[PDB]
RNA sequence: AGAGUUAAAUUAUAACUAAGCUGUAAAAAGCCCUAGUUAAAAUAAAAUAACCCACGAAAGUGACUCUAAUAAUCCUGACACACGAUAGCUAGGACCCAAACUGGGAUUAGAUACCCCACUAUGCCUAGCCCUAAACCCAAAUAGUUACAUAACAAAACUAUUCGCCAGAGUACUACUCGCAACUGCCUAAAACUCAAAGGACUUGGCGGUGCUUCACAUCCACCUAGAGGAGCCUGUUCUA
């Protein structure tokens, strides 16, 4: 907030600027962006113009950091996408071309499809009734979704692990773990679904 | 007002309970709604008009009262 | 309003009917009375809170040479007269 | 296109079929909708019992049972066991006000079974039996 | 129970929609009253509270009607000032 | 019309008995009252019970039903944009009546007169 | 308000009618 | 006041069908001789009309029919005469449903309460008692006036004729008396003693486990991050010394 209301995000994107003339809705909403002499923000340190950035992968990142080290979690970010990418061509060679031509190999769809899979549907909120508290089923937002799936997927690779184990190690386990679904992680997001039926009666509690 | 005439009566009844309609519904003068009530409970018990419903036979006569139930 | 009655001809199918022989009769002394107070140089204000004719009585007042209240009366305008008008000041030796 | 909301009296020359059967013919479903809990009964026009499904028959308890979601699983659970004795439409017969009233009738309509005519019998006297007393005296 | 039986009370469905019969339903039972009725029998009320109540309720219709007959009356005067400004 | 106020009030010419007991005096104010948001209740309720349906009978695979879960999404999505987009115009438009302070604006335009 | 008064009222009575089954 | 009648419920009771039904903010207990639908007497109570404002002296009276019937050529008037809601009493009959009491179930520190279930006196009919209500519209009856005129609030202010009442607060709808089908009753109704106030209306606050709007931006809930409370030490309190 050293920055007054006045000041609008930037956009990032080179696509945007570079192809303006076949859009006439955005070519007057750009118009009325820099002629409406509006302030721009400072472009982040984070964001880049990178056409090798996920914004996913960049939030995950994020919320794998302990004190103020991106460094030391851009590394563990980057060990187990080269973890995943190596286990993947591990399993490659060692299997026949059918096999060959159903794997993927690329670690950035495989982290979106853990993800995806990973991300519950329904959630619980305590709601007072009557002076008891009652687990009641609501319907989520998708950024409350993919925020829990990856704290999910960070709590259990931080807690579970063996401590010789390294964080690459059983992160990129259990990213193809998640891919295909047999993981912990999904088995938590089940046990929330199988506590969101077993109190479905509840949902009228709820008046939003 | 006549409670031998059950058509006339059942003017003023809501066709799907079978009650009676006040004032503000039918129109009247204070004389006429009391005639009319008292009709409608004498026919009624004396076995001349049906109590729970207006009587199918008299649903397309002229409809007399302000109430709009379909909308 | 109850002390109007005395001043009413009658009332014609609801309407109320002011007697005019009697208007007359009055307006003669006012008019009568508003000459004599400007003859002898003293201060007419014209009040009315009315917004049709405001501008109307700006004007007639404008071009009489006297004074006209048309908007919103400030609550100590004759009451308290030195603190919203003034150190000293005078008074309105009529009101219209 | 003339629609009377009204219902075809016995008497009446009045040709409407649905599987080609009279209005008086279509089974009935009786819905008792109560505070506590909601009773379903699908019934021949003879007045023969086809089918019965109820919130406590559906596996829900004390509160529970109470709520719209398990209504609507009893109109559910009794549409699949009429069908099932081959009935295509209905006459709902609402008896009650309570919380599954319109669950229970629309659970009725999911659970695959066709609703021609909605009815409302609820007790209402003229001044019988009085009462049970107010709740915080 | 003695008259005859779906004469009363009772709404077709028209192509199939239940939830807007069932709303006419609703409609008709609120209109005749049968539902605070209903409501209302569910437990006893002693003929003072209910003398009460009517009374109250009365009141309350009389001060509603004089004030939407009011506001209706006032209707006109709504529209935007001719001599805005003056 | 208005049910009529001769006779009902206890007055000390009138012959009768009391019909009404006013609580409040029946004057009318010069304003009126504020509009009374409305209750709030579960919304996709439908939706989510159908959606546990299909996990009940499929052992909670997503892969499975993918129908209702979209659908329980959509649903939930129309009500969110629901109670953002309803809440400005039902603050707004009242239709074939106006807003409670202009309401109230032309009642002191044109004000009850208890006194004189 | 009056109340007051017939609170005391109340109490005498009630203890008076107490006693007097006592007794 | 009599006599006759019953539409909606509800229930004995069968007949099918279902294993549960009932009950709450939530449960337990209860019931499964239960529940839903289809049949149904008796009993009791009288949706809507009624946004009406009638009848009766008051209490009261609002399902239908009929009989009988609503004093005074109309001032006031008792301790005399006749009535008088609910509850209650005596005797006989009824009993659907409700329900003081009581017994179970919850709640709670307790809960001889509020909440849940069951059941009784009782509510109903006949006959006789009892004679009280915040029996208050807290506004006497009969004639008038809208003149003078605002303590406050409330239902604006007053004249005339009457009757009934009222002399600080408690003590006291009490003690003692008379009378009374009342015998834990009603009626009538003091004093010693205690106090210097007791009261009525208002004003401005504050408060409210009161309602309606609008909010909370590190902030209450929902939610994010890191910690404290457990270990050792460091340092400060409290005790003991
Ligand atoms: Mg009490
Ligand atoms: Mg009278
Ligand atoms: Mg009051
Ligand atoms: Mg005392
Ligand atoms: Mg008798
Ligand atoms: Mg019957
Ligand atoms: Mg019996
Ligand atoms: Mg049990
Ligand atoms: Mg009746
Ligand atoms: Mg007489
Ligand atoms: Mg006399
Ligand atoms: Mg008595
Ligand atoms: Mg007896
Ligand atoms: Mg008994
Ligand atoms: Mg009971
Ligand atoms: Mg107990
Ligand atoms: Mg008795
Ligand atoms: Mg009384
Ligand atoms: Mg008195
Ligand atoms: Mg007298
Ligand atoms: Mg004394
Ligand atoms: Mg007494
Ligand atoms: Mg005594
Ligand atoms: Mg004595
Ligand atoms: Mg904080
Ligand atoms: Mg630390
Ligand atoms: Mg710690
Ligand atoms: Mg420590
Ligand atoms: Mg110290």
């Amino acid at each position: 907030s050293r920055y007054g209301p006045e000041y609008k995000d930037p956009q990032i994107d080179k696509e945007y600027y570079r192809k303006p003339l076949a859009e006439q809705t955005e070519e007057e909403k750009y118009e009325r962006d820099f002629k409406k002499t509006q302030l721009i923000k400072a472009a982040p340190a984070t964001k880049t113009s990178s056409v090798f950035e996920d914004p996913v992968i960049s939030k995950f990142t994020n919320m794998m950091m302990k004190g103020g080290n991106k460094v030391l979690a851009r590394s563990l970010m980057t060990q187990t996408l080269e973890a995943v990418k190596r286990k993947q061509f591990a399993k490659y060679h060692a299997a026949s071309a059918e096999e060959q031509a159903t794997i993927e190999r690329n670690p950035y769809t495989i982290f979106h499809q853990a993800l995806k899979n990973c991300e519950p549907v329904i959630g619980l909120v305590p709601i007072l009734k009557g002076g008891h508290f009652y687990q009641v089923p609501v319907p989520l937002a998708d950024r409350r979704r993919r925020f829990l799936a990856m704290k999910w997927m960070i709590a259990e690779c931080r807690e579970k692990k063996h401590r010789r184990v390294l964080m690459p190690e059983k992160l990129s386990q259990e990213l193809l773990e998640a891919f295909h679904n047999q993981g912990p992680v999904i088995k938590r997001k089940h046990d929330m679904h199988k506590m969101a039926e077993a109190n479905r009666a509840l949902a009228h509690y709820r008046w939003w | 007002v006549d409670y031998k005439n059950v058509q006339l009566l059942s003017q003023f009844i809501s066709p799907f309970t079978g009650c009676i309609y006040g004032r503000h519904i039918t129109g009247l003068c204070g004389k006429k709604q009391k005639e009319i009530t008292k009709a409608i409970k004498r026919a009624q018990i004396l076995g001349f008009m049906p109590v729970t419903y207006k009587d199918p036979a008299y649903l397309k006569d002229p409809k007399v009262c302000n109430i709009k139930y379909r909308e | 309003h109850r002390f109007m009655e005395p001043y009413l001809f009658g009332s014609r199918l609801g309407q109320d009917i002011i007697d005019l022989e009697q208007t007359a009769a009055h307006l003669q002394l006012a008019l009568n009375f508003t000459a004599h107070v400007a003859y002898r140089e003293g201060i007419i204000l014209f009040v009315s809170r009315h917004r049709q004719f405001a501008h109307l009585i700006e004007t007639t007042a404008r071009d009489c040479g006297e004074y006209a209240h048309t908007r919103y009366f400030k609550g100590g305008l004759l009451t308290n007269a030195p603190l919203l008008l003034g150190p000293g000041v005078r008074l309105p030796d009529l009101i219209i | 296109s003339s629609f009377s909301i009204y219902p075809p009296i016995p008497g009446q020359e009045n040709s409407l079929r649905w599987a080609g059967k009279k209005f008086e013919e279509i089974p009935i479903a009786h819905i008792k909708a109560s505070y506590n809990n909601t009773q379903i009964q699908v019934v021949s026009a003879a007045h023969q019992p086809l089918a019965h499904a109820s919130c406590g028959t559906e596996g829900f308890r004390n509160a529970k049972k109470g709520t719209g979601i398990a209504a609507q699983t009893a109109g559910i659970a009794a549409a699949a066991k009429a069908t099932g004795k081959g009935v295509t439409h209905v006459r709902v017969v609402v008896k009650g006000l309570g919380p599954g009233r319109l669950s229970a009738i629309k659970g009725l309509t999911m659970g695959g079974l066709e609703v021609i005519s909605i009815t409302d019998n609820t007790p209402i006297p003229h001044n019988g039996c009085r009462p049970r007393k107010a709740r915080r005296l | 129970a003695n008259h005859l039986k779906f004469i009363a009370r009772t709404v077709m469905v028209q192509e199939g929609n239940v939830e807007g019969a069932y709303r006419t339903l609703n409609r008709i039972l609120t209109m005749d009253g049968l539902i605070e009725d209903i409501k209302r029998r569910r437990y006893y009320e002693k003929p003072c509270r209910r003398r009460q109540r009517e009374s109250y309720e009365t009141c309350r219709r009389i001060y509603n009607m004089e004030m939407a007959r009011k506001i209706n009356f006032l209707m006109r005067k709504n529209r935007a000032d001719p001599w805005q400004g003056c | 019309a208005t049910p009529s106020l001769r006779g009902r009030l206890a007055r000390l010419g009138n012959p009768r008995r009391p019909i009404l007991k006013p609580n409040k005096p029946l004057i009318l104010a010069n304003h009126v009252g504020e509009r009374r948001r409305e209750k709030g209740e579960a919304t996709c309720i439908t939706e989510m019970s159908v959606m546990m349906a299909c996990w009940k009978q499929n052992e909670f695979r997503d892969e499975a039903c993918r129908k209702e879960i979209q659908d329980f999404f959509d649903c939930a999505s129309r009500a969110e944009a629901a109670r953002k987009m309803r809440s400005i115009q039902e603050n707004l438009g009242e239709l074939g009546s106006l807003p409670p302070k202009k309401l109230n604006k032309l009642l002191h335009r044109f004000p009850n007169k208890p006194h004189v | 308000k009056n109340i007051l008064k017939i609170r005391r009222r109340k109490m005498n009575h009630h203890k008076y009618r107490k006693l007097v089954k006592r007794t």
